RNA sequence: AGGAAUUCCCAGUAAGUGCGGGUCAUAAGCUUGCGUUGAUUAAGUCCCUGCCCUUUACACACCGCCCGU
RNA sequence: CGGGAAACCAGAGUAUGGUUGUGAAACUUAAAGGAAUUGACGGAAGGGCACCACC
């Protein structure tokens, strides 16, 4: 029981570094989507 | 008929459970629609399955009933048909309780009062359903003064429990005369919260659609979770000046329980809202207003 | 307990305690007039 | 009687109960209650839910 | 007179000229 | 065995009798369930006391203008 | 064919808070003194109904 409880603490920590590392990459993807707006009507 | 009644109840309960899911599905659909109408990013939640919601938007039309509401299912025939109200008392009523029950028949248009003898409660509800009775009222008394009132919507509608506080009847007041008996205008005041809207709906549907020129007014005013019942008739002596003469009984209401089922289903029906007086912050909290 | 204390002692004691629930409202003439003022306003505007 | 219980020993007269109606009371076990109304048969009992 | 608001309204009226089948497939592309 | 006045009541109803519960409100000499026994009269008029409405779907048949300021 | 970073030169959503954007009373309930081809009433008759009326 404690082993499973001990495990759950790391994924709570693990998800914290997951979102921060993805955060820097996310902004680059968002800038690309801006160009799709202008060409959305054209195709 | 008994099989039909059971089938309709399971249909009603099934729709109630899924009501929240359809509302969320509907809400996601409108956010996509705004994003299409004004050229913008699809929201990241709506980025997947966007085509399916777009396909749904074409299929939506005025013909469909729309999202279901459990309130609408309960009061299906509220506007189209006039309500049928029956009033009864507890077993072996007092002298003054029978006098109070006589006055409540006069207040509600088309209401009927029947003697409670050795009738089982479940048997009473069965007869009311068979003969198309819409709403059933049961009144309790303590030492000759009314103390409790139960309002039940017969077609598996909500049951509301009330306690009466300051009851003054017409029979105590001498030489009043006779009542107007016209279809009354309704005044609802003080109900602002979601629960207050729920309670006011139950009280309002007890009355039929009135006429525009009716001079009969019934007022329900909420003040600190206490509902005041007032009945008045007005005369326009001249423009902008109106005179009010109080007629009919005067009493206060305090709600403490709402149950989904009928009053024959105490052991099975769920409780939509209950008053909790032993809560640590129960003294300083109100529920009928915001 | 009650045995130790003398009879009717707490009447003059002026202790402090808390009440569980709100008291019921008291009806007076002033509350009647304000309520009738609300009713009259809705009548004039036909705010049914 | 289930939730409702009859309590003696807190007060010694019916005047005492009238002063403390609606007061919050609790047990050693932690169940919270309310004083409701005085009882006549003994001197200082009351009804509590 | 807003060009962006006018630009969409001009587009929608034109696509209906293509036909309802062509209305749909072009609408999928925009999304 | 409870005057003058006055209130309520149409079928398992009026009335009698017992047996339970105290159910997050109310209720203690009180509140609410459940069973037992079970009647007389009445099924129609607007006379009194009042209330709600009206007096501008052309089968056959019937019927043929409310009034005043 | 040579190099391409272990290269070369010297982003949106909600929610919660802020900021801003010469007298009409001391006097008057006579529509501050109305509108009306559109307004305000009265009588009579008919159809119903009630253990707020009869029997
Ligand atoms: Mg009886
Ligand atoms: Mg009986
Ligand atoms: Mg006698
Ligand atoms: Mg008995």
């Amino acid at each position: 029981k404690e082993h499973f409880r001990a495990k759950q603490k790391e994924e709570e920590e693990k998800l914290k570094r997951q979102k921060d590392l993805r955060k820097k990459l996310f902004r680059i993807q968002g800038q690309k989507e801006r160009r799709n707006q202008k060409s959305s009507l054209k195709g | 008929m008994l099989r039909r009644e059971a089938r309709l109840r399971r249909e009603y309960l099934y729709r109630k459970a899924r009501e929240e899911a359809q509302r969320s599905a509907q809400e996601r659909k409108e956010r996509l629609r705004r994003a299409l109408e004004e050229n913008r990013l699809i929201p990241t939640e709506l980025r997947r399955e966007a085509l399916a919601l777009q396909g749904s938007l074409e299929f939506d039309d005025a013909g469909g009933e729309g999202v279901t509401s459990h309130v609408d299912d309960e009061y299906r025939w509220a506007g189209v048909e006039d309500p049928k109200v029956m009033i009864t008392t507890s077993r072996d009523p007092s002298s003054r309780l029978k006098m109070f029950a006589k006055e409540l028949k006069l207040v509600f248009p088309g209401a009927q009062r029947m003697n409670r003898g050795r009738h089982e409660v479940g048997a009473l509800v069965r007869a009311c359903k068979a003969n198309g009775v819409t709403d059933l009222l049961v009144v309790h008394e303590h030492r000759g003064t009314p103390v409790g009132l139960i309002v039940s919507h017969l077609p598996f509608g909500p049951t509301a429990y009330f306690t009466l506080c300051n009851v003054v009847m017409r029979h105590d007041i001498p030489d009043l005369g006779t009542m107007s008996e016209a279809k009354p205008h309704l005044i609802t005041h003080g109900f602002s919260s979601r629960l207050g809207k729920r309670v006011s709906d139950i009280l309002r549907y007890l009355f039929p659609v009135p006429k525009d020129d009716s001079h009969r007014v019934i007022t329900f005013a909420n003040q600190d979770d206490y509902i005041s019942f007032r009945h008045h008739v007005y005369k326009k002596t001249d423009h902008r000046n109106v005179e009010l003469t109080e007629v009919g009984p005067r009493f206060e209401l305090k709600l403490y329980m709402i149950r989904l089922g009928t009053l024959e289903q105490e052991a099975t029906a769920d409780v939509e809202w209950r008053w909790h007086p032993y809560t640590n912050t129960a003294r300083k909290r109100v529920f009928l207003s915001t | 307990t009650a045995q130790k204390r003398p009879e009717n002692s707490l009447l003059e004691e002026t202790l402090h305690f808390d009440h569980a629930v709100r008291m019921a409202p008291v009806i007076t003439e002033e509350t009647t007039l304000q309520l009738e003022d609300i009713i009259k306003q809705r009548i004039r505007d036909q705010a049914w | 009687f289930k939730n409702t219980s009859f309590i003696k020993g807190m007060f010694n007269s019916a005047l005492e109960v009238a002063k403390f109606e609606g007061a919050v009371i609790r047990t050693v076990s932690g169940i919270r209650g309310q004083i409701k109304k005085a009882l006549r048969a003994p001197e200082g009992a009351f009804r509590a839910s | 007179f807003n060009l962006e608001k006018a630009r969409l309204e001009v587009h929608r009226f034109g696509i209906t000229g293509y036909g309802k089948g062509k209305e749909r497939i072009l609408e999928q592309e925009r999304a």
